[PDB]
């Protein structure tokens, strides 16, 4: 046991956490009032680091939803989990950062990021160890990407000891809400780049392809997505949760996943997406789900893995996978695929496999599965996907279109040159590890 | 000078101009615009003396110091009346001012569709648009 | 017929020295050019160094400027640069109540008594003296509000001359007759300049000021006007170091709005068909320095630290482009 | 941002601003007595954003009644809606403005302002969170157009933070032929750009247009334009009124449209084009409704928009429908006519959506751009303005009301500048 606190972010970090908790409680069968069948409580030796117990038997979620509008998070506070979360976690104010960057961070952020620390220094004073923080925002959203930088900043003076782990929403134009998303994104990655130790983005389209073709939804809504999103957050949580053989810290992510400090992005590819349409579906092997984590229509972010060299690589299978055909699976990725290293870098695939079945929101459209993967490649590839964001910035900022918006807002000019031209180093650093 | 008063009743007063005129009023003075009696009335509606005017020697052509003749004037305000009494004593329509429209254009531009139907008939030109 | 820049960097302050920042920056002795963080180098038509004496700047760019008034030509001196980079001690715009004044005193002073200095030595002569009106006006645009210096205040407009030029219209406009007064006005008017602290600067300026010199002479052959303009500029603050809040941030975005404006007006200058001076009224009042029909010098000052690194190279990058600015100058 | 204060200056602005209090209390179930009685949830879930609770469950606008004279505000009192209109926001005077700009902004109605300020004032404290304002006005003259952008000036300092917004409606000829209408025009577009956050622009050129050649309305009355006017003041405002995810408030909407400080003009759009006659035609083609928004004919300002590019485009469809299509075909329209829409800005155009449509339309689309077409607008009452200043025509009916020759002067320059900057981004590259 060591702690984990979840901060969620922005509509996008509150939606996404209000569907990664469900599933949570669904993962060890506690109800959507704390309470759990003691037909499922230990003798002790209850794993849920990222729960809490208290007196009566409610268990209560490590996690703070913070908003700076408060229609999202209402819609928390009255729904089927009015009774999971404790409200003092729910802080909301009432003018939202109108999708401005500045706003989030500057001027209406600043008058909300005192009390959302001393509230998720309530959750921390009540940890016994701790490791620190998994944190959701969106990059193209005002508080998502603005705020969030607010809070890394403090989170990281305060807490300077402990380790931060995000989930970061990467815009697609196919539900882009606003045109500066693009100024938004390489805002924040700019100002919270010092602060992360592991981002694992999430690309709207990628999510929305996927939805599109294997669960065959035309037009998918933010609960179709979140409902497959909720999916791969809970395999990486699942270590966190089950007390498991890979990431059993929140450093050892840092430690298998990211040698270099900045470099810290890595590649989720998950298999099955099943659909609960399909009547009959023979369930599919490890060899089969583990040649699927290296299809580019299953990874998470949309790049190609093939031109560029892979730096670390875990695997993390979940229900019936017995640890022999793992790694027959293993040794013919070597053999059937070439998959290039650093020219400087050990040659390796950790592994972890969880045992449990592998859970779905029932009624929803993803089918339960009986052996699913999630492999977390860390790709020079995803480079490819800041040179889209990169270039979309410019054509704007050629044109200082917009701008005006943030410099009214409690920006520098300079800081849009600025925070530009570190992403010009990254393209750079991403350049030089490999080839 | 009486003629600077006549001036000042033709832009507002009827009675008063056959009044200043019977006193040796200049019809054809000017101010320093250069605009005569005629001018002034053309522009702000005075159909009466318009015609007063005329009946006793001005020049209905005569141009300010930048080229208004008074029926320039009186198509860009509308007042159609005052544009054909002043065609029918001898008014130049095809006649141009130091910024190089015609009442033509005047018409146009503000809409007087009325006035430029009646300027077409007796002299259109090309340097306007086609419309 | 094209500004002129130079750039002028300050001795490190006691901030930077009892906290470790350490110099970055680069020029030769006797050099027109810089060197800032190792790599990245800039040309301009002066740069001088950190222990550059006041007089030392006058000579070598104004005093040509306040010459060319006599023969009817507008001029222009604009400081612009980050807070605390010396644009207000550079200008002269500021006095303190106890150091003296000791020297080391700026563009407007030593501006003011160069003025004075060719009159007398013009009105020498044998053939019948010229006769000068020398007069001042002086503002500050303190959060886009156009306020006067030299009066009881409490508005203001700006319109375009019959020339096309910019002019302020209900700004006190007092007339000067030797330095001893012409100072004591602009003494009265720094006293009234909006200044407030950061932890930037300890006397930040929350506005920019223009102090305008007029002097219509009248000689024989003939009547010669020569407006020329002291733009003391606001600096580029950030929020995370000045530590600004409520009244003090909000003087701050709208400084950092109207450098925003300054930053296209310079790029679309060179860097095409449009210029949007409209965007602030700091770029309105500056439509003449930088379109045309003043002779303009951009002194752009710079922090030599390199806790001021990433600031002074947007400053450098800025001040670069504009001197490919035509000015488009006649005598009036 | 919840709450939205409307005000309604002039004739003109008074009796839009009516209609529009009139449609959007159709779609949402309030009647004129103040009760409700719609059959929808949907309709009641933002009603706060234009309207305010009471006691009995009654639904009052906010909505400040404005007007030199009173003849415009004793026949709205004598509408439909005239009851339910709060009796002290009837903020009117007797002297009248004789359509002049200068005796709106500093003659008559400076006296009365001070008067719209305190109830102004008095709404706005019973805010939880205010977006801004939103005022009907007409650009043509008068009480409307100056005393207008006197509150719209006055408003910015007391409330700099907050959104403004205009329904402005502009002049032409072809609609009222009085003389002095390029005037009061250049003197309120001069101040509209200093102090407007977004400007919708209304114009009465396009509205006759449409009523006369699309309409076949030989004889247009104000209803058949105001008809035309009140549809689009639903269409653009719908985004705020339901709940949706696009364009949700006033400052939103303006960080998605206006790219630039100054140019934050748009001309709005609508299908399908229908007259007060009541004729229905529907399915005549229905994924088209993409390609009548984007039409020259559909505009609601006198601009072919194929004479220059978009910056910002915001796409309403309400209805029932397929979100599907919608997505298809609105990216047809994109790349179809690629050159129309401004490079520099990717994915500038957003599409909304909604799931109740007006009474009379099974289905209908609004249009929210942001052209550069936009300055045949602004050159038509450029070259009307200078041909009555040239001459100096009628120019002493303002500098008698303590005005100036210079305001006319910089007026003209401010609009021939925008005319300008509209002109760089219809033709930059790379
Ligand atoms: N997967 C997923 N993406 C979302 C969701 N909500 C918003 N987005 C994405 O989030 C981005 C917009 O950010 P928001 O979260 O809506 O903005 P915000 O954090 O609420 O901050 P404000 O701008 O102040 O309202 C867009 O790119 C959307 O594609 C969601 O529930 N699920
Ligand atoms: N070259 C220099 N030599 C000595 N002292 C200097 C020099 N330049 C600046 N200073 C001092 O540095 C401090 C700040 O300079 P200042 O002229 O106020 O810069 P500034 O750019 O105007 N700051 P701000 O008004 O907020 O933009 C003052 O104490 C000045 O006396
Ligand atoms: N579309 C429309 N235009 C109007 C209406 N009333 C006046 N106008 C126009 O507005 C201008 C006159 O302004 P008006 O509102 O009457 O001035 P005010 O009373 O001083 O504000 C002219 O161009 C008219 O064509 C109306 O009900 N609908
Ligand atoms: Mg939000
Ligand atoms: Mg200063």
């Amino acid at each position: 046991m060591r702690e984990c606190i979840s901060i969620h972010v922005g509509q996008a970090g509150v939606q996404i956490g209000n569907a990664c908790w469900e599933l949570y409680c669904l993962e060890h069968g506690i109800q959507p009032d704390g309470q759990m069948p003691s037909d499922k409580t230990i003798g002790g030796g209850s794993f849920n680091t990222f729960f809490s117990e208290t007196g009566a038997g409610k268990h209560v979620p490590r996690a703070v939803f913070v908003d700076l509008e408060p229609t999202v998070i209402d819609e928390v506070r009255t729904g089927t989990y009015r009774q999971l979360f404790h409200p003092e976690q729910l802080i909301t104010g009432k003018e939202d950062a109108a999708n401005n960057y500045a706003r989030g961070h500057y001027t209406i952020g600043k008058e909300i990021i005192d009390l959302v620390l001393d509230r998720i220094r309530k959750l921390a004073d009540q940890c016994t160890g701790l490791q620190g923080f998994s944190v959701f925002h969106s990059f193209g959203g005002g508080t998502g990407s603005g705020f969030t930088s607010l809070l890394m900043e403090r989170l990281s003076v305060d807490y300077g000891k402990k380790s931060k782990l995000e989930f970061s929403i990467y815009p697609a134009p196919q539900v882009s809400t606003a045109v500066v998303e693009p100024y938004n994104s390489i805002l924040t990655t700019h100002t919270t780049l010092e602060h992360s130790d592991c981002a694992f983005m999430v690309d709207n389209e990628a999510i929305y392809d996927i939805c599109r073709r294997n669960l065959d939804i035309e037009r998918p809504t933010y609960t179709n997505l979140n409902r497959l999103i909720g999916q791969i957050v809970s395999s990486i949580t699942a270590s966190l949760r089950f007390d498991g053989a890979l990431n059993v810290d929140l450093t050892e992510f840092q430690t298998n996943l990211v040698p270099y400090p900045r470099a810290h992005f890595p590649l989720a590819t998950y298999a099955p997406v099943i659909s609960a349409e399909k009547a009959y579906h023979e369930q599919l092997s490890v060899a089969e789900i583990t040649n699927a984590c290296f299809e580019p229509a299953n990874q998470m972010v949309k790049c190609d893995p093939r031109h560029g060299k892979y730096m670390a690589c875990c695997l993390l299978y979940r229900g019936d996978v017995v640890p022999k055909d793992v790694n027959a699976a293993i040794a013919t990725i070597k053999t059937k695929r070439t998959i290039q290293f650093v020219d400087w870098c050990p040659t390796g695939f950790k592994v972890g496999i969880n045992y449990e079945p592998p859970t779905v929101v029932p009624g929803g459209d993803l089918a339960k599965v009986q052996r699913a993967v999630c492999m977390l490649s860390n790709t020079t590839a995803i480079a490819e996907a800041w040179a889209r964001l990169d270039h979309k910035f410019d054509l704007m900022y050629a044109k200082r279109a917009f701008v005006h918006w943030y410099v009214g807002e409690g920006m520098e000019e300079g800081e849009f040159s600025e925070a530009r031209e570190d992403m010009a180093a990254l393209e750079k650093d991403y350049e030089e590890v490999g080839v | 000078d009486l003629g600077k008063k006549l001036l000042e009743a033709a832009r507002a007063q009827d009675d008063e101009v056959r009044v200043l005129m019977a006193n040796g009023a200049d019809v054809n003075a000017t101010d320093a615009s250069g605009l005569t009696p005629l001018h002034l009335a053309a522009t702000y509606g005075h159909l009466e003396i318009v015609e007063v005017l005329l009946k006793h020697g001005a020049d209905v052509s005569a141009s300010d110091l930048m080229g208004s003749t008074p029926l320039h004037l009186a198509a860009l305000i509308g007042h159609l009346e005052i544009v054909e009494v002043l065609l029918k004593h001898g008014a130049d329509v095809n006649a141009v001012d130091t910024w190089g429209d015609t009442p033509l254009r005047l018409a146009a531009v503000m809409g007087h569709l009325k006035i430029v139907e009646a300027l077409l008939k007796h002299g259109a030109d090309v340097n306007a648009q086609d419309k | 017929t094209c500004v002129q820049v130079a750039l002028r960097i300050r001795p490190q302050g006691n901030r930077e020295k009892l906290e470790g920042s350490r110099v970055c920056t680069s020029v030769l002795p006797n050099d027109p050019q810089v060197t800032i963080g190792g790599d990245r180098s800039f040309t301009y038509d002066h740069v001088f160094d950190m222990p550059t004496l006041q007089y030392v700047v006058y000579e070598s760019c104004v005093e040509k400027l306040v010459d060319g008034l006599f023969d009817g030509y507008n001029a222009t001196v604009l400081a612009y640069g980050q807070t605390g980079s010396g644009k207000t001690h550079t200008m002269g715009t500021a006095f303190d109540a106890a150091v003296q004044k000791e020297e080391d005193l700026g563009v407007i002073p030593r501006a003011i008594q160069h003025t004075f200095r060719k009159i007398a030595e013009c009105k020498a002569q044998a053939i019948e003296e010229p006769a000068f009106e020398v007069s001042v006006q002086f503002v500050e645009l303190y959060n886009d509000d156009v306020l006067d210096l030299l009066s009881d205040d409490r508005s203001i407009r700006i319109h375009e001359d019959s020339r096309g030029e910019i002019v302020l219209h209900g700004v006190e406009q007092r007339s000067v007759f030797d330095m001893h007064g012409t100072m004591d006005i602009l003494k009265n008017g720094a006293l009234n300049r909006t200044v407030a602290a950061t932890n930037m600067n300890e006397q930040s300026s929350r506005s920019h000021a223009i102090f305008t010199l007029h002097l219509k002479q009248q000689r024989v052959a003939e009547m010669l006007c020569a407006k020329f303009h002291f733009v003391d500029l606001a600096g580029s603050e950030r929020m995370k170091r000045t530590g600004a809040t409520g009244d003090r941030a909000k003087e701050g975005i709208s400084i950092n709005v109207g450098l925003l404006a300054l930053g296209n007006v310079i790029a679309a200058l060179g860097g095409v068909s449009h210029v949007p001076y409209r965007d602030s009224k700091l770029t309105r009042l500056l439509q003449d320095s930088l379109g045309g029909n003043s002779r303009t010098l951009m002194i752009a000052c710079c922090s030599p630290s390199d806790s001021d690194f990433v600031e002074t190279l947007n400053t450098m990058k800025y001040a670069n482009r504009a001197k490919e600015i035509k000015n488009k100058v006649v005598a009036n | 941002m919840r709450e939205i204060v409307h005000i309604q200056a002039g004739q003109c602005g008074n009796q839009i601003g009516a209609k529009f209090w009139e449609v959007i209390s159709d779609e949402h179930g309030i009647d004129p007595t103040g009760s409700y009685h719609g059959d929808s949830d949907l309709q009641l879930e933002r009603i706060n954003v234009y309207y305010n609770e009471a006691a009995g469950n009654k639904y009052v606008p906010r909505a400040i009644l404005v007007d030199l004279e009173p003849g415009t505000m004793d026949s709205v009192r004598s509408g439909p809606f005239g009851q339910i209109f709060r009796p002290d926001n009837f903020v009117f005077g007797q002297s009248g403005a004789g359509n002049n700009w200068a005796k709106g902004h500093y003659t008559e109605g400076a006296e009365l302002v001070d008067s719209v300020l305190d109830v102004v004032r008095k709404e706005s404290e019973s805010c939880d969170c205010l977006q801004g304002f939103q005022l009907t006005h007409s650009l043509g003259g008068g009480t409307g157009s100056g005393m207008g952008t006197l509150l719209i000036s006055k408003i910015r300092e007391e409330y700099p933070d907050r959104i403004m917004n205009t329904f402005s409606v502009v002049p032409s000829p072809k609609v009222s032929d009085t003389v002095v209408e390029p005037y009061n025009a250049t003197l309120s577009v001069h101040q509209l750009v200093e102090n407007t956050d977004e400007t919708y622009c209304i114009d009465n050129e396009a509205l006759y247009d449409i009523c006369f050649r699309t309409l076949k309305l030989t004889t247009p009355t104000y209803g058949d334009l105001n008809h035309l006017v009140s549809a689009t003041m639903s269409g653009v405002t719908t985004c705020l009124r339901f709940p949706g995810q696009l364009n949700a408030d006033l400052r939103k909407l303006a960080v998605n449209m206006v790219p630039f400080p100054r140019l934050h003009f748009f001309m709005p759009g609508f299908a399908p084009l229908t007259s007060r006659g009541s004729q229905q035609y529907r399915a005549l083609t229905v994924p088209e409704l993409t390609q009548q928004m984007f039409d020259a004919k559909n505009m609601m300002a006198a601009c072919d928009p194929r004479h220059g590019r978009y910056l910002t485009v915001a796409a309403v469809f309400r209805g029932r429908m397929s979100m599907k299509e919608v997505d298809e075909q609105m990216l047809n329209v994109q790349n179809k006519n690629s050159s129309y829409f401004v490079e520099w800005i990717p994915n500038n155009v957003k599409t909304a959506v909604c799931d109740i449509p007006p009474r009379g339309l099974k289905m209908s689309a609004t249009f929210i751009g942001n052209s550069t077409a936009i300055q045949e607008l602004f050159k038509r009452i450029s070259e009307q303005f200078t041909a009555m200043f040239r001459r100096k025509a009628f120019l002493h009916w303002y500098t008698g009301e303590g005005m100036d020759e210079m305001e006319f002067t910089e007026a003209e320059s401010n609009m021939n500048d925008l005319v300008s900057e509209y002109q760089q981004y219809q033709d930059a590259t790379a």
